């Protein structure tokens, strides 16, 4: 052929560059970060109108967190972009109701019936201070039990966990006091459990 | 605030309703005539032979 | 005051509906029943453009009908030489969440956009030999869903903030804003003469925008769900809108109402792309069912299926000369059919 | 700006060795291919060596193979060994990029004067010199032994302009496409085997020497060159 | 019974108890293995690294059971191998290649599971289909070269009035045939046990064994090793008894070998029960 040989040379070179880039990017762990406004997403981001990406490295995994809550548009026309995320991190402020509706919508979405959500119950100490003056009845009028941290927090967690229907997913709940830096380790543990579950699925055993 | 929005909507409807409209028969006949006149120049509906097909 | 305005708006809607019903003295099928069918229009995969490592969200042909630009969520916008499958350029996007791309009619520039709310105009004919951003267009409050060049100097974009805007790329500021949609303007298509354009929005309506004075001219309704794709009929006097209601419809600009409906009982997947052949007789539509169908635009019946993808087709486009149709899919492969 | 400046000229004894180095700045040197073109003290251009992007392939002229080698910090080198008496020439550093719609040989270096103490496509220009005056129109013709119209439809004749005291500049690439920045007054014509560069409303700035080059296959043989002289 | 082959004395028997017991078991195994792995291959045909390793194991077992009806004909006619030279050299080679491939792909599937559970983030878990395919082809090449040396031998062997097509003849010398037969059990058993134990311990220590899926994903890794053990151990211990008797008493009088030879040929059918029980790794515990 003519200098089309050199054109094929260029094509092969940039094809090699594209694989190398794909190989390098395959090691990243994509996580979708969701929640209500001031629910503690930025709090954990600090501790550790468009889309906002936050990335951190922990034990040789390059976690990428996408705080897509800044989009002032309907989710269902772009939420399919994140259908391949490893897990969804859902932040809830215990010191604050629509978070349950949002969580029901996101956990049961068509694209996320097989993506397991991670649930963080932030503001644990603020909730413990709040319960000393008011009981959950204000937030949950059907609540019938003692005004205690151990029972009220467990009831809230049960209310959140009740929203899933697909058996093929799990909800990894955890409770953060906004002062502990352990959240990175918690995310690592949840992500690695999700990964080995997906591997057992991909070997036909799970 | 709603008064201005309603006025804008009704002004849009007024500027939209006055548009002249032809019968569906004429528009459909013209679309069919365009589709007929360019039928011989449509490689997808008249299959192209491999002698001149660039994607052969 | 408010009640009077609402009542007058309702009366105007009734007047428009009455005029539209008075114009509909016949139907497209009732006239084209005598037209001979095109038969089984089958075609095979001539090229397979491999190289994207993630879901492809947009594809656009150059006006020269040989080069094609494809954008994928992997963060790369690759320009393909479709005759020889060779990759000409690989453009690393500043953000991976791309939802659309465009090829300038002169071939000098390429546009990109997505959840960034920013449209980036890449320059391909740089003196330095590398592809670099010329201007970054910002100002939309929501994700940019579609963008089309009118020429090298100006570009029109549609966004999820219900606004379509016309940009002056030389200065980087909006020249004209188009408002009136209730929901996201998920699609756009400039007329062949570029004097006016349409936009398909998620409130189940398509509006006819005129570029110069920047005011809405006509609005079309009839879909029962969000419109995902739109395309002008080659004559420029009609356009087909493909909705998520598993149907696509042909509208007439001069008749100001729908003409034909392309639907099938065995189809439940929503449309993702719509395009016409060069003569406008065949309407190829992409579906979420991993398949793409070819509709005889004058008869409203299927002529073939381009079933070659393992995932939903996200973009489709017939060449400017009509010699081939490309389909992009979430399986990361773009196939050329002919 | 885009610059190609080279160094390493001067006197050398016959049979010696010397390094010619080309320095590139202002452009993506890694993505471009680079050539070496040399001009005899009173003759036309001649192609010497080519190194592709990423050093994937290297080509040499018939009279250069074995003696020189080309290597590429954004710098290009020519290791010249066993210099003959006939290797004296001014050596230019030429960039080129290849893809659909690209314009090879677009920019040329300034050149370093260096002095010492049969199956290829031959190409000829029928007229040695054409006298011309401003305002009129001139026509330089060039021919090749083998047809340059390749099966893919492209014809690979290139036209270059060398003003006196200046490096060559690309005018027409692939025999019909006007190079970037060149005034519209130039035009390429002809197909198959005979080609012609037409200059309409010629000006005093177009006076110089015109070379025709093929790119169908290496070596890239230039024409003898047609001198457009004033009056 | 007495025989002389390969410059060494041998003795092989032809008891009718084989006729009485074996053919129904062999026929049932053949039918069940066909109905299992032919359907499994049909599903696989109409991919991931684990999936193609599983397909390779299915191919090995399918080839073994395809060889098997020739052994049906061989037993039904009392080791009168009327087929002759070339079918004997083809059959013995292909059977012995199919077993060693089945064993080796069981082991490689166990190793893949171990790397998928014990070291999830290791790069081996994201290998491309090309690398897995070339690894599978290399492993097939190893299995084929490990046995092709037995194809060259001038089969069959005449004993009395019967034309025997066999290689497990008992006698006092050594062929690679016996050492590798006894390592293809011992070493793969070691790797299987190590990998299964590590997977079980890693799943339980991580406190997700309580999940219903990870409550069967453990039982189904235990039963894989249990099936391997039941299927192969009896033949290997009986041949160990053969070796013991040969080393302690020699072959000067083979009359004491009738029962143990009968046991040897009655237990090798367990290497086929491996093939009928194969779909435990394909069908069950899977959603598909
Ligand atoms: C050939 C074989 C298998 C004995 C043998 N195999 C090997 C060997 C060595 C190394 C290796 O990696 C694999 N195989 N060496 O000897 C044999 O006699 N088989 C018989 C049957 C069977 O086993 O099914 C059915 C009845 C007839 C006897």
């Amino acid at each position: 052929s003519a200098e089309e040989r050199a054109a094929l040379e260029r094509s092969k070179a940039i094809e090699k560059n594209l694989k190398e880039d794909g190989i390098s990017a395959a090691k990243d762990v994509k996580l979708l970060l969701l929640g209500a406004d001031n629910s503690g997403k930025s709090t954990i981001v600090k501790q550790m109108t468009g889309i906002v990406e936050t990335h951190f490295t922990f034990k040789n995994l390059h976690f990428r967190l996408f705080d897509v809550g800044g989009q002032r548009s309907e989710r269902k026309k772009w939420i399919h972009c994140f259908e391949d995320v490893t897990a969804i991190i859902f932040c809830v402020d215990l010191s604050d109701h629509e978070s349950l509706m949002l969580f029901d919508s996101i956990c049961n979405n068509k694209f996320f019936i097989d993506t397991s959500i991670i649930l963080f119950l932030n503001k644990k100490d603020l909730f413990g201070e709040k319960i000393k003056k008011s009981p959950l009845t204000i937030c949950f009028p059907e609540y019938t039990g003692p005004n205690t941290y151990e029972d009220a927090a467990a009831y809230i967690q049960a209310q959140f966990e009740s929203k899933n229907r697909s058996p093929n997913k799990e909800i990894y709940c955890h409770m953060t006091c906004a002062t502990d830096t352990n959240n990175a380790q918690v995310i690592f543990d949840a992500v690695t459990d999700i990964i080995i579950a997906n591997n057992l699925r991909g070997c036909g055993l799970y | 605030a709603s008064i201005a929005q309603a006025r804008k909507l009704v002004e849009q409807l007024k500027m939209e309703a006055n548009i002249d409209r032809i019968k569906v028969s004429k528009a459909a006949a013209d679309l069919m005539a365009y589709c007929e006149a360019h039928a011989k120049e449509d490689p997808l509906l008249t299959p192209v032979p491999a002698s001149e097909n660039p994607f052969r | 005051e408010l009640d009077q305005l609402r009542q007058e708006a309702e009366q105007l809607k009734n007047q428009i509906r009455d005029a539209r019903k008075a114009c509909a003295d016949a139907t497209l099928s009732q006239i084209t029943n005598n037209i001979d069918p095109v038969g089984r229009i089958q075609m095979r995969t001539r090229r397979t453009l491999r190289g994207h490592l993630a879901k492809i969200y947009a594809m656009h042909w150059g006006t020269d009908s040989r080069l094609l630009v494809s954008a994928s969520q992997d963060g790369k916008l690759i320009i393909w030489d479709s005759y020889t499958t060779n990759k000409v350029h690989a453009i690393p996007l500043r953000s991976s969440w791309v939802m659309t791309c465009a090829y300038a009619p002169s071939g000098n520039y390429v546009a990109c956009g997505g959840l960034d709310n920013i449209c980036s105009i890449y320059n391909l004919k740089t003196r330095e030999g590398n592809v670099r951003v010329s201007r970054e267009l910002a100002g939309h409050t929501g994700y940019l869903s579609c963008c089309r060049f009118l020429d090298d100097n100006q570009i029109v974009t549609s966004s999820g903030d219900t606004t379509c805007a016309l940009w002056d790329i030389e200065t980087g500021q909006q020249t004209t804003t188009f408002t009136g949609h209730t929901g996201d303007v998920m699609s756009l298509s400039l007329a062949p003469d570029t004097r006016l354009f349409v936009s398909g929005a998620c409130d189940a309506s398509a509006k006819l925008w005129d570029v110069r004075e920047g005011m809405c001219r006509q609005t079309f309704t009839g879909h029962e769900s969000d419109i995902n794709a739109i395309c002008f009929f080659p004559n420029g006097n009609a356009f087909a809108t493909g909705s998520d209601d598993a149907t696509c419809r042909l509208f007439d600009l001069r008749a100001d109402q729908e003409l034909m409906t392309y639907s099938h009982d065995n189809i439940i997947c929503g449309i993702t792309s719509v395009s016409f052949s060069k003569s406008g007789r065949l309407l190829l539509a992409g579906y979420d069912d991993f398949n793409c169908n070819v509709w005889d635009a004058l008869k409203a019946d299927r002529a073939g299926v381009l079933a070659g993808h393992d995932n939903r087709v996200s973009c489709l486009g017939v060449t400017d000369d009509g010699m081939a149709v490309a389909t992009g899919s979430w399986d990361s492969f773009l196939k050329i059919w002919n | 700006d885009v610059q190609l400046v080279e160094s390493g000229g001067g006197l050398v004894q016959p049979g010696g060795s010397r390094k010619l180095s080309c320095s590139a700045s202002g452009f993506a040197f890694s993505s471009f291919g680079m050539h070496w073109v040399r001009q005899a003290p009173e003759k036309g251009l001649e192609w010497v060596a080519y190194i592709s992007s990423g050093s994937g392939t290297i080509y040499y002229a018939d009279t250069v193979k074995g003696r020189f080698t080309i290597s590429r910090k954004n710098t290009l080198f020519l290791q010249m060994t066993s210099l003959r008496s006939e290797d004296t020439a001014m050596y230019y550093c030429v960039r080129s990029i290849y893809y659909y719609g690209s314009s090879p040989f677009d920019f040329w270096g300034q050149g370093t004067t260096l002095t010492v103490s049969g199956s290829d496509i031959v190409m000829t220009q029928a007229t040695s010199s054409v006298p011309v005056t401003p305002g009129e129109s001139v026509s330089i013709s060039c021919r090749s032994s083998k047809s340059l119209l390749h099966s893919n439809g492209n014809t690979y004749l290139y036209w270059f302009l060398q003003r006196p005291g200046q490096s060559p500049q690309l005018l027409i690439y692939r025999m019909s496409n006007l190079a970037s920045g060149v005034p519209d007054r130039f035009s390429g014509s002809g197909s198959g085997t005979a080609f012609t560069l037409t200059i309409s409303r010629l000006e005093a700035e177009d006076v110089g020497v015109y070379y025709c080059m093929q790119h169908l296959e290496y070596p890239l043989t230039f024409g003898a060159g047609t001198k457009l002289e004033l009056k | 019974h007495f025989l002389e082959i390969d410059k060494k004395n041998c003795c092989v028997f032809r008891d009718d108890f084989i006729v009485k017991v074996l053919p129904p078991v062999l026929g049932l195994e053949f039918i069940f293995g066909l109905l299992g792995n032919g359907l499994a291959l049909w599903i696989f045909c109409f991919w991931k690294s684990s999936r193609i390793f599983l397909f390779n194991l299915a191919v090995a077992d399918f080839l073994l059971i395809i060889c098997l009806p020739f052994l049906m004909d061989n037993y039904v006619r009392r080791w009168d191998w009327k087929f002759g030279d070339i079918p004997c050299r083809l059959m013995l080679f292909m059977l012995a290649m199919n077993r060693q491939g089945s064993i080796i792909f069981l082991t490689v599937v166990a190793v893949d599971r171990y790397f998928r559970v014990v070291h999830p983030h290791h790069a081996l878990n994201k290998i491309s289909n090309r690398t897995a395919a070339i690894i599978s082809c290399l492993l097939w090449g190893i299995t084929i070269g490990l046995t092709v040396h037995l194809l060259k031998k001038k089969m069959p062997i005449q004993n009395g009035g019967a034309n025997l097509c066999s290689s497990f003849s008992i006698c006092h010398t050594f062929q690679w045939h016996e050492a590798m037969f006894l390592l293809e059990f011992f070493l793969p058993l070691g790797i299987i046990l190590f990998c299964s134990a590590r997977i079980i311990w890693s799943l339980r220590q991580r406190q997700m064994d309580r999940h219903a899926k990870i409550k069967r994903a453990i039982t189904f890794i235990m039963v894989v090793a249990i099936v391997f053990v039941i299927c192969f151990l009896p033949s290997v211990v009986v041949r160990i008894r053969i070796f013991w008797l040969l080393h302690t008493s020699g072959t000067q009088n083979c009359e004491v070998y009738r029962s143990v030879d009968l046991a040897f040929f009655i237990t090798l059918s367990f290497t086929y029960m491996n093939s009928m029980l194969d779909p435990v790794v394909y069908y069950f515990s899977s959603p598909s």
